[PDB]
This record gives structure tokens, C-alpha cells and sequence, in this order.
């Protein structure tokens, strides 16, 4: 009469419960492991504001023929 | 680009240009004469000029080799300023340039002279000078009445005219 134990259905719904949560976390660390090494943007890898990579160069003597694309 | 160093052989080129390429005549113009009519160059010449740095700006590379049409028409236009000069206003652009080669071609030393060649050309070919990116305000140097900066020795030829031209009102 003093054996008072939880159930089989209130167990398995428990342990299902944990392993969810654990699979859960499973996902979240493999979708971290391919957000990071993922190539990003300019910005978001050097500059914000100037996300012109390309280089401008001096202007005391800028000769007309110097730009190229 | 930078100079020769440390060691370095003149070397010319007999060769002849390509025959698609057609022929133009050169300036022929040294250092001070070519100086004091640059001012009258630019004032014609500035849409030829202006083509010019515009056709080898969008070539990209080509520049040499594409823009020869441009630089062509470039130096026809200053061909046609220099005998309109020679023809007309010889003397003049003489006192001019031999004033500034008794100086370093600082123009300050040559102002009397350089007053006469602005007066004749712009009564006889219509070209003035002008600076250009200055406001209303600002009082281009060449106008100014007492400047502070003077030459060593004002040239004399220069000054003999300037007064026989003040003498005859023709400034």
C-alpha cells in the first residue's frame, strides 16, 4: 500500500520530454556550428559606413586613366 | 612617375608613326611663351581640353592608344591661339616672356608686360584671363593695384611701354 510510484505514462512522458529538449539543443549547437564559419558580408566583417572595398588613392596628382574596373 | 636613378642612357626611336594613324603638326612652343599664352590656350580650348581628360578617363587603360583624335584637336587649338599670337601681338608676348625669363617664370615680375598682352588680345581676338573657383570677394593678384610682392628689378622695356601706353591712354 506504501508503494506510491509514479506511473508509466507520467514517466515516458517525462523522459521524452528531456530527450526533446536535448535534441533540441542538438540542433541549436549544429545550426551555431554553420552560422559561424559561414562567409558573411563587408560590412559586417570590416566597415559598416564604408563598405566600398575599393581603394581611392592620393589626389595631389590624380592622373585621368588611373581608375579601372 | 618618379626620375632616372643612379644611372641612365638617353636612347630615341628613328621609327616613323603607323600610317592609320593620321598626322598633326606640334606646338614647337618653349617653356615662357607657352606659359604666358596658357591662359588664352584654356580659355579656348577648355571643351577640346576637357574631352580629352574625359575620353582617357573612361578608356581605362587605353588611353594612349584611343584618345589620339582628342589630343589631336588639342593641338590644333593652341596652334591656332599661338599664330593669332605671333600674327598680331608679337611684340608684346616678346616683352612678356623675355620679362619672365629674367625671372624663375614667376608671373609677379612681369605684370606691366602681361597688362598690355591681356589689353590687346582681348581687343583683338576677344580672350581674357580669368581664375577661375575664386568668389566675388577675392581679388585676383594680377589686379591688385599695390602688391606686396615686387621684383628685384622691374624690366625695362616693360616699363618704357607701360608709360608711353598710359601716355596714349591705350591702357
Amino acid at each position: 500500500t506504501f508503494f506510491h510510484p509514479k506511473s508509466r505514462e507520467d514517466i515516458l512522458n517525462e523522459e521524452a520530454k528531456i530527450v526533446q529538449a536535448l535534441n533540441n539543443q542538438r540542433e541549436l549547437t549544429i545550426k551555431m556550428h554553420e552560422l559561424k564559419r559561414e562567409e558573411k558580408d563587408y560590412a559586417h566583417s570590416y566597415s559598416p559606413l564604408f563598405s566600398d572595398p575599393v581603394p581611392q588613392g592620393g589626389s595631389i596628382g590624380k592622373a585621368p586613366g588611373s581608375s579601372r574596373e | 612617375p618618379r626620375e632616372a636613378a643612379a644611372h641612365w642612357v638617353p636612347f630615341e626611336d628613328k621609327a616613323n608613326m603607323p600610317d592609320n594613324v593620321p598626322d598633326v603638326v606640334e606646338v614647337g612652343a618653349t617653356s615662357a611663351p607657352l606659359l604666358s599664352a596658357s591662359y588664352f590656350i584654356g580659355a579656348k580650348c577648355k571643351p577640346y581640353n576637357d574631352d580629352f581628360m574625359l575620353c582617357r578617363e573612361e578608356s581605362q587603360g587605353s588611353g594612349a592608344i584611343d584618345c589620339l583624335k582628342e589630343g589631336r584637336r588639342v593641338t590644333r587649338c593652341a596652334v591656332s591661339v599661338i599664330e593669332d599670337i605671333n600674327k598680331s601681338c608679337l611684340d608684346e608676348f616678346r616683352l612678356h616672356w623675355q620679362c619672365l625669363e629674367q625671372n624663375n617664370h614667376q608671373l609677379s615680375g612681369c605684370r606691366k608686360a602681361e597688362a598690355l598682352l591681356n589689353k590687346c588680345v582681348f581687343t583683338k581676338l576677344n580672350l581674357e584671363k580669368k581664375i577661375p573657383g575664386l568668389r566675388p570677394d577675392e581679388e585676383p593678384v594680377f589686379l591688385k593695384k599695390d602688391p606686396w610682392i615686387k621684383p628685384a628689378v622691374d624690366d625695362f622695356k616693360s616699363v618704357r611701354a607701360y608709360a608711353e601706353a598710359k601716355k596714349n591712354g591705350t591702357l
